[PDB]
């Protein structure tokens, strides 16, 4: 409980559901033969349906009024409550994803431009170099914050180009 | 070849290319570890 | 070919434009001929005295038609189980089952019923009978010829002030805070505690008998002995019935929170005592600026005293003083501002907090007040941003903002206009993503897939208000706090009580569902204010057009060259943010209508569970609540929605005429007319017939704004039918 | 109400003869050449 | 009754005068370009607005630079 | 000096059928056009209101609305035909005026002798602001 | 006790009365 | 290559020799969907003991018209 | 588009239906003739009342004809 949420494991409404919902499976299965193809895919639906729900139930995520899960987007009132895998691990997991992939296409950039055809180098990609750029965005957080400290990221105002105000 | 890999390096079939490598792989991580609302370490 | 007096230009042009142009450039005095700052002032002067007989004129016929067609006295003795009745109708086009069905509140013939809240409001604060409505009526009508006889009067050379006399800023912000705010809600804490307090009580009080009744037992001598106390000896008991003497109470400055349990509304006491503090802190805040007696505040010293060391902001506030001074267009921004967001404000408490007697009860007059208070603060945003960027093309001078926080921050417009970009995408991205996220797993028959956050900041904040619902037990919350110790004997209790029912809309609980919604509106703030700011910023010239100033605020575009130069204006901007404000306040009242439609009929599960998803919202909402709207007329007869469901179709005509001007472009438009004016110049017996205005396609910018103005009306008129027929039919 | 007639008789006056003649006058004006 | 003028970064490549439609401008010798011509705008009465001859400057900023203002027969290109 | 040629009312005009877009009655209260050229040879043109006429042996004569509608079949003849003419303006008192070929020489080609006309000798930013010109009957880029 | 007729065209005079002062500020305004 | 995707659809994942026997109550269909992501809720219950999407598209009548009657033809 | 919502009600209001020994029982009920003589039978008797299969499709397997119905409405 963070605010009135009642674990998944104890809620009523949220075992109610998957009766339902397992029920609503059930009654479609009442139509084959249980060895036809369509009963397997039925049948494995059910499994598939019973898997979530007890998975759900033991990760302990936070179900409401209804029987629906709840998640968390405070550090430290969902790190106290043991609840950070709902925002704040996917936040980090995130940042590094698109930081990887931001990085690995800035740095293509930086290293095309100095060429004899930059606008050539980008509709028709080379695929070595890229692949190079690729591997080595993987330490984006080490080598972006090597670069703010030592200024090479960012570019002074006085040499970009602006509008007559 | 050469100029087929050339064409193969092209924008428009590297691009569809890698959406299809990174759909598969999506696709393959959702077959295998499916119904995954939080990361559950 | 004279008509636009003001505009030689226009009166020279040979076609029909001179009259087109010849209305919509009839108020912008700046641009007209001939034109002197004295002029101008003074014309401004003059309008605005017309503009307020205008609305004395209007408040006027409300009153009147209340009192003469209206149902008043029948509504004051059964507030909850009568119509509140607008006016007559009288029109020669209805059949007789429309007359059957259009008598409603017991009146004679077919009347309209009312939704616009007056019947409360005036009965909260004092008005009775239909008698009282009349000299209302008469008196308004009066002050609106008086305001009318001053206009006229100080357009006379006699009369007329000088330039200078409209510059003076300390002494109108002296007077407007201490005598237009200050003494007029000192005057209107007089009327609550000498009419509206006993007038709710049951003892009548007038302009026959005011001297001879004492609004305290013990009158005056408290408040000039400082025995203040005296006069919030004993409240309104929690078994008060309006209107009546039943536990009626002699206190007439209390301060108790909360609401009235019978009208579900604030005390009367609490308001009159409101009215008091802000009429003292006003007149206070108007004794600040400096006028002839030697002592007060120079705004230009203070603002030029505002400039932090270090050089943070540059000059400071260097010739901030005579940039708003001289602009009209700035303090015309300035003002539209304010009055737009404390439209949003009166909108976004009278909800929650409804001030007058059996308002909240009718859910028809709650909608559309809000609705209405909504949209009027929307356009007065728009506006707002417009007079800005209509500053910046006009009125702006580098050469004296130079160096101040006006110039700075065009220095780095685009780090503004990036990071809103930044805001807007992310906001819209992340937004649109969930809610299509829990529209197909909900499409794959396993809700229990969806992301739903949490709004836990929200929701801290709301127990920080005393709201025990959450478990947080932060601030008011905690009956042992600080802050819960210092008002348990004030206001806390009442306002405790109030906060922890469900009977009212004071802090509503949210879940996830207004997580998503509240992120749209965020979304929708963030890009409607990208559009507005990027268009007021980007008004003296791009990089794609440098020179933008030399043609003005609103001109067509710049030819084909350069790629293209469509809608390049800041005119442009405005328009094509006018739309963003139109979807924006959309989200805003399909939020609170769901949410409260939820809320009257007890079921509030149908909104929590099924706002997760834009199917929930399509079907629950729009499909369900409009069965009865649509079904007004139909081949078995019709009802009293009937005129509700003609004005639902009516705006969804008028906004897709509007799609044609704002899709089909003067081009094709160009050479159909000149076939047809060649059809017509060509044809025997019309040739006796010939035009004085040469026939010409709207220009490009004009029918910009007409394509603008269907869509605006369109949208209003649509939604108005649908809210008010949705809601009066239910309830 | 009071004065039932009086709405059949001011309705007309300004939904019909008001506007008529108010659009005759502007349509003068507008064309007046010499104001 | 467009207001078309001509700014001195005017080189005289005669390409505004080949663009215009309508014969509003024309080449007049000058002095301040290798071409020791600069074009100019006397015809202005003719001016539509079609910017044919702002869309063929080279120069940048433009040179030759068109403002549209009052409207007349000739400037709103009725043929009716 | 130059002396602009004398308009001949009398000139065969190009043999055409008849057309819709032809003159309307704004040439019988404000004024026409009229383009007069030479042919080499009897040949088929395309008259700008649409369709097709024929240009005769010598001497042609053909009236139109619009000034713009004289310059684009003139720059038709320019191009395809490498015909030079001149455009003359009819007003319905009889006065007449002499249009495009104003010096003799065609407008892309320094004449010198021409009028330099609405000439700044100043940039495009380097006018007037608003706020300093405001209430003035005039544009920032008039002064 | 409905509103009189005497009321009525009173008030409807005073409109008129009202409405005179209009067209004079609004002629003065046109000037 | 379109109509050759068609009747391998036919051929393969389709009802069509089912339909053909009662051609008033199974629902012609030669679509069937895989399990990745609870999207096998759109596999209908058309009919014949078969499973997947209802196709719209008139060519199990086409085939019987033409006269296949057997799933080797297709 | 105004064609295709011609058929459509025509069709469904004064052709296709189940016949019951007694009378064809059409799917509208013949509603054709009396309500597409205005806008707001169009708007009510065709558009409001037929997209009841639609906005109600979710879960079934038609739920993909409900998410398309919204996505077009993107
Ligand atoms: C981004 C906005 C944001 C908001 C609105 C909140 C709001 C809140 N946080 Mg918080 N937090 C945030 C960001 C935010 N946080 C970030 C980025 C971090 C990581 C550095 C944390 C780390 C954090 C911790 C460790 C804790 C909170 C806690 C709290 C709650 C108590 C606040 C309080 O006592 O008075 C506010 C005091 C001010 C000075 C303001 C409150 C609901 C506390 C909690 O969980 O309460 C149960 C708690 O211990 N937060
Ligand atoms: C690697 C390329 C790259 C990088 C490093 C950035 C970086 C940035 N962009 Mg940007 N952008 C890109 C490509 C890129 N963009 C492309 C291709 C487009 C066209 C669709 C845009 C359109 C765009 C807009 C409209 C905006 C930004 C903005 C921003 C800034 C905010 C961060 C953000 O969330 O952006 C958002 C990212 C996107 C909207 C789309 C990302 C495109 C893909 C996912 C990345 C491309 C990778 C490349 C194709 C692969 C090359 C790998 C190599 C081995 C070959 C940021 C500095 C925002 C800003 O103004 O700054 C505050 C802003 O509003 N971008
Ligand atoms: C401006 C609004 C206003 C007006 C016009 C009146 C008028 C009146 N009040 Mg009243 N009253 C008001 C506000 C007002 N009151 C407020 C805000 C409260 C408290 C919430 C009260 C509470 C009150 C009580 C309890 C009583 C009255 C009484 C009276 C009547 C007797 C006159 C009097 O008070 O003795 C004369 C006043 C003085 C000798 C000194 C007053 C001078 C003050 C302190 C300064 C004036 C400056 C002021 C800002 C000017 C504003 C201009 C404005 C009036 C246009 C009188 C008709 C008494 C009565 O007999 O009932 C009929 C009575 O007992 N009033
Ligand atoms: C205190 C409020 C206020 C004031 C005093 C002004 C004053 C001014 N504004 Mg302004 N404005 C405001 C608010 C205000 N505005 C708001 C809230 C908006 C947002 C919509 C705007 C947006 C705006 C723009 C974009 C422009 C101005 C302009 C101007 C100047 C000339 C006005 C004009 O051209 O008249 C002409 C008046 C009209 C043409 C009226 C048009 C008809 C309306 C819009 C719709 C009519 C449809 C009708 C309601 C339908 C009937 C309903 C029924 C059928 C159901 C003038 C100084 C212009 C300017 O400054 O020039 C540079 C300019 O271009 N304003
Ligand atoms: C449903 C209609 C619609 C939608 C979706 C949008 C969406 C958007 N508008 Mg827009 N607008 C609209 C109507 C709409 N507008 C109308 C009618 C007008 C009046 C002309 C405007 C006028 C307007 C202005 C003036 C501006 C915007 C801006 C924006 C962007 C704001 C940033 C954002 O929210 O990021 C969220 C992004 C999205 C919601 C797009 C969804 C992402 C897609 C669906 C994912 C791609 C999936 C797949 C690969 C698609 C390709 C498949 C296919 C090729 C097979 C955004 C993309 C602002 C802007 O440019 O942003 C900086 C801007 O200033 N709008
Ligand atoms: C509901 C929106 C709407 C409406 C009403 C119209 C209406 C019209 N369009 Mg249009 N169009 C639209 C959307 C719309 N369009 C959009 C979104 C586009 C973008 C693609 C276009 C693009 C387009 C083009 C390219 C053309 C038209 C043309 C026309 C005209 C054809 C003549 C006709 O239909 O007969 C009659 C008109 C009507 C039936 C309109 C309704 C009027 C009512 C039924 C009767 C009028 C009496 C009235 C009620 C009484 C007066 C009341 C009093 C207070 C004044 C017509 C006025 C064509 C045209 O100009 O003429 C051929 C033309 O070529 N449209
Ligand atoms: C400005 C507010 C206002 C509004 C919106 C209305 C609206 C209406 N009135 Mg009403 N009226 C008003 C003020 C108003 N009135 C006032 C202050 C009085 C007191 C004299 C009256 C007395 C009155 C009577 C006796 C009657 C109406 C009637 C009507 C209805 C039919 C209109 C008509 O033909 O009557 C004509 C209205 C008049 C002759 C006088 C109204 C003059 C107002 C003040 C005009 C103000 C102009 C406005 C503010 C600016 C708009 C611009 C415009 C000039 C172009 C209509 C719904 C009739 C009705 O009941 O229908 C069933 C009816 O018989 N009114
Ligand atoms: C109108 C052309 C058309 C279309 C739209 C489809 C569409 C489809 N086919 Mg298909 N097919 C077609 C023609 C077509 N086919 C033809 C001509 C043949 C004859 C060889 C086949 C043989 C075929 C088989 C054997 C299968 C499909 C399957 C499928 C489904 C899954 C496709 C997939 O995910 O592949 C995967 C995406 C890839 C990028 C892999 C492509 C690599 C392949 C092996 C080589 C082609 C390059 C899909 C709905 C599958 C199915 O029915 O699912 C149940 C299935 O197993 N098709
Ligand atoms: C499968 C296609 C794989 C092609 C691999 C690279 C081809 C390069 C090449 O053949 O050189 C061009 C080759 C000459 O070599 P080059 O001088 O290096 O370009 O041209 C040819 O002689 C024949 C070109 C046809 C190539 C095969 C096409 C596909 C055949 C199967 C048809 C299906
Ligand atoms: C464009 C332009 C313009 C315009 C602008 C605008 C329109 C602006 C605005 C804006 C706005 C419209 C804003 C708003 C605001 C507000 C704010 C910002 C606020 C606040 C508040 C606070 C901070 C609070 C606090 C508190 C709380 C928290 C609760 C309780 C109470 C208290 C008080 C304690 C101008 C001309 C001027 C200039 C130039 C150009
Ligand atoms: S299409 Fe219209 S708005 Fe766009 S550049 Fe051409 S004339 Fe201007
Ligand atoms: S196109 Fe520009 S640079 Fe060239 S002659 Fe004309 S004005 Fe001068
Ligand atoms: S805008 Fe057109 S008509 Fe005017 S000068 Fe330029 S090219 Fe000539």
């Amino acid at each position: 409980d963070v605010a009135g949420l009642t674990p998944c494991s104890e809620s009523k409404a949220f075992a109610k559901r998957k009766k339902n919902e397992v029920k609503a499976l059930n009654k479609r299965l009442k139509n084959y033969e249980a060895d036809s193809a369509p009963a397997l895919a039925l049948k494995a639906t059910i499994a598939r349906t019973e898997a979530r729900f007890d998975k759900y139930a033991k990760q302990g995520l936070l179900c409401g009024t209804d029987g629906l899960p709840h998640l968390i987007a405070d550090p430290g009132l969902a790190l106290r409550y043991g609840h950070a895998g709902d925002v704040f691990i996917p936040t980090i997991g995130f940042i590094y994803f698109a930081g990887w992939l931001g990085y690995a296409g800035s740095k293509y950039l930086q290293a095309v431009a100095a060429t004899a055809k930059p606008i050539e180098k980008e509709i028709i990609i080379d695929v070595p170099l890229a692949w190079k750029l690729l591997w080595e965005g993987f330490g984006w957080p080490l080598r972006a914050f090597a670069e703010y400290k030592n200024g090479s990221l960012m570019e002074d105002d006085a040499k970009i180009t602006v509008s007559p105000r | 070849m050469k100029d087929f890999t050339t064409y193969l390096s092209t924008a428009p079939v590297l691009t569809l290319l890698s959406v299809t490598v990174v759909a598969g792989l999506l696709i393959e991580i959702n077959r295998f570890f499916p119904d995954a609302l939080i990361a559950a370490f | 070919k004279l008509f636009p007096k003001f505009s030689q230009a226009l009166a020279q042009d040979p076609t029909t434009r001179r009259i087109w142009f010849g209305i919509a450039t009839a108020h912008d005095f700046e641009s007209h001929d001939g034109m002197t700052e004295e002029r101008l002032y003074q014309k401004i002067f003059a309008s605005h005295f017309g503009q307020l007989a205008i609305i004395f004129l209007w408040t006027s016929g409300n009153l009147f038609h209340v009192a003469w067609q209206g149902n008043f006295e029948q509504w004051v003795q059964d507030p909850l189980h009568i119509r509140p009745i607008a006016h007559a109708i009288w029109d020669p086009h209805f059949g007789q089952p429309a007359v059957e069905a259009f008598t409603r509140g017991g009146a004679s013939g077919p009347v309209n019923i009312s939704t616009s809240g007056v019947y409360q409001w005036w009965y909260t604060i004092g008005l009775r009978t239909n008698q009282e409505l009349y000299t209302g009526s008469i008196f308004l009508l009066v002050l609106a010829a008086l305001f009318l006889f001053a206009g006229w009067l100080h357009l006379q050379p006699a009369f007329q002030p000088a330039l200078s006399w409209f510059k003076n800023a300390e002494s109108r912000l002296n007077h407007h805070l201490a005598g237009l705010f200050g003494v007029s809600s000192l005057a209107w804490t007089g009327h609550l505690v000498h009419v509206a307090i006993p007038e709710s009580r049951g003892q009548h009080v007038g302009w026959d008998n005011f001297l001879t009744v004492l609004p305290h037992p013990a009158g005056l001598t408290p408040f000039f002995t400082g025995n203040w106390a005296a006069y919030a000896e004993n409240p309104d008991s929690a078994s008060h019935v309006f209107n009546t003497a039943q536990g009626s109470g002699t206190a007439i400055l209390t301060f108790l929170g909360g609401f009235h349990p019978q009208t579900q509304s604030l005390w009367l006491t609490d308001m009159a005592h409101h009215h008091l503090a802000i009429a003292v802190i006003f007149i206070l805040a108007g004794h600040m600026y400096r006028t002839i007696f030697g002592i007060g505040h120079s705004m230009r010293e203070i603002l030029e005293a505002q400039t932090p060391p270090s050089g943070s902001l540059g000059a400071g506030h260097k010739g901030l003083y005579d940039t708003v001074n001289n602009s009209l267009h700035f303090q015309l921004g300035l003002a539209l501002a304010s009055v737009g967001t404390i439209s949003s404000l009166v909108a976004q408490h009278m909800y929650s907090l409804p001030p007058y007697a059996f308002l909240a009860q009718d859910f028809t007059t709650q909608a559309a007040l809000y609705t209405h208070h909504q949209y009027i603060a929307g356009f007065i945003m728009c506006g707002a941003f417009a007079h800005g960027a209509i500053f910046f093309v006009r009125d702006y001078d580098p050469a004296q903002n130079r160096g101040n926080v006006l110039a700075r921050i065009l220095d780095h417009k685009e780090a503004l206009i990036s990071h809103l970009s930044w805001a807007s995408l992310f906001l819209g991205f992340h937004t649109l993503g969930l809610y299509v996220h829990n529209d197909v797993v909900q499409a794959f028959g396993t809700p229990e897939k969806q992301i739903l956050i949490e709004p836990v900041f929200a929701q801290w904040i709301q127990a920080a208000h005393g709201k025990t619902a959450y478990g947080f037990d932060f601030l008011l919350s905690s009956a042992t706090s600080a802050p819960s110790l210092a008002g348990q004997a004030l206001w806390l209790p009442g306002w405790l009580q109030g906060i922890n029912s469900d009977a009212n809309s004071l802090f509503l609980t949210i879940g996830p569902g207004d997580f998503l919604v509240h992120h749209a509106i965020a979304l929708g703030l963030h890009t409607t204010t990208l559009i507005l700011v990027k268009g007021a910023l980007d008004a003296r010239g791009s990089k794609l057009m440098p020179d933008k100033k030399d043609f003005g605020y609103s001109f067509p575009c710049d030819g084909p060259g350069r790629g293209g130069t469509c809608d390049i204006s800041a005119w442009d901007a405005f328009y094509l943010a006018v739309f963003w404000m139109l979807n924006t306040i959309g989200w805003v009242t399909f939020y609170w209508h769901w949410k409260h439609l939820g809320i009257w009929q007890g079921n509030v599960n149908q909104f929590n569970e099924s706002s997760t998803y834009l199917m929930g919202w399509l079907r629950d909402y729009l499909w369900l609540n409009s069965s009865q709207l649509i079904n007004g007329y139909n081949p078995f007869g019709m009802n009293s929605l009937s005129v509700w469901a003609w004005m639902f179709l009516f705006g969804h005509l008028i906004y897709a005429t509007g799609f044609m001007f704002l899709i089909s472009w003067r081009g094709y438009w160009q050479e159909l007319i000149e076939t047809l004016a060649w059809a017509h110049e060509r044809t025997p017996l019309a040739n006796l017939v010939r035009w004085r205005d040469k026939p010409v396609a709207l220009s490009i910018v004009q029918a910009r704004l007409v394509g603008l103005t269907h869509f605006s009306v369109g949208y209003v008129l649509t939604y108005a039918a649908f809210l008010i027929a949705s809601t009066s039919g239910k309830f | 109400m009071s004065a039932q007639f009086l709405p059949s008789i001011l309705v007309p006056l300004v939904g019909l003869v008001f506007p008529a003649v108010a659009m005759a006058s502007m349509f003068l004006y507008i064309e007046k050449e010499e104001i | 009754s467009h207001t078309v003028k001509i700014y001195d970064t005017c080189i005289g490549c005669t390409q505004c005068v080949r663009a215009c439609p309508t014969d509003v401008l024309e080449m007049v010798p000058w002095d301040g370009c290798k071409a020791n011509q600069i074009a100019s705008a006397p015809r202005t009465e003719d001016c539509v607005g079609c910017k044919r001859c702002e869309s063929a400057c080279p120069t940048d900023f433009l040179s030759v630079r068109v403002y549209l203002g009052s409207e007349t027969t000739r400037s709103m290109g009725l043929a009716y | 000096a130059f002396t602009p040629p004398t308009l001949q009312s009398d000139t065969p005009s190009p043999i055409f059928g008849g057309s819709t877009g032809g003159l309307l009655s704004q040439a019988q209260v404000e004024e026409f056009h009229v383009i007069t050229w030479e042919s080499k040879k009897e040949q088929i043109f395309e008259m700008p209101t649409g369709g097709a006429a024929i240009m005769r042996q010598g001497p042609n004569l053909l009236k139109l609305a619009r000034k713009e509608q004289c310059l684009a079949l003139l720059t038709q003849l320019r191009t395809k035909f490498k015909i030079d003419g001149y455009i003359y303006r009819v007003f319905p008192n009889g006065e007449v005026q002499y249009l495009h070929p104003k010096d003799g020489v065609y407008p892309e080609k320094v004449n010198a002798g021409r009028s330099g006309d609405n000439t700044n000798m100043r940039r495009i930013g380097q006018n007037k602001e608003p706020v300093q010109i405001k209430f003035s009957g005039k544009i920032p880029a008039e002064f | 006790m409905p509103i009189a007729d005497y009321q009525v065209f009173t008030a409807l005079f005073l409109a008129l009365a009202t409405g005179i002062f209009a067209v004079r500020l609004g002629v003065a305004l046109y000037k | 290559i379109w109509l050759s995707g068609m009747y391998f659809h036919g051929a393969r994942f389709s009802n069509y020799e089912a339909w053909l026997t009662d051609p008033t109550h199974i629902k012609p269909s030669a679509q069937v969907v895989w399990p990745i992501v609870g999207q096998e809720i759109l596999n209908a219950d058309v009919g014949g003991g078969f499973q997947g999407l209802q196709i719209t598209s008139g060519f199990f009548q086409l085939w019987r018209a033409a006269g296949i009657t057997s799933e080797l033809q297709l | 588009s105004i064609v295709i919502f011609h058929f459509s009600w025509k069709m469904q209001s004064d052709v296709w239906g189940t016949v019951s020994a007694n009378g064809v029982s059409h799917i509208t009920g013949g509603n054709f003739a009396q309500s597409a003589n205005t806008i707001n039978g169009w708007l009510r008797d065709f558009l409001w009342a037929q997209s009841s299969q639609v906005i109600q499709s979710y879960g079934s397997a038609l739920s993909a004809y409900g998410l398309i119905f919204l996505g077009a409405h993107f």
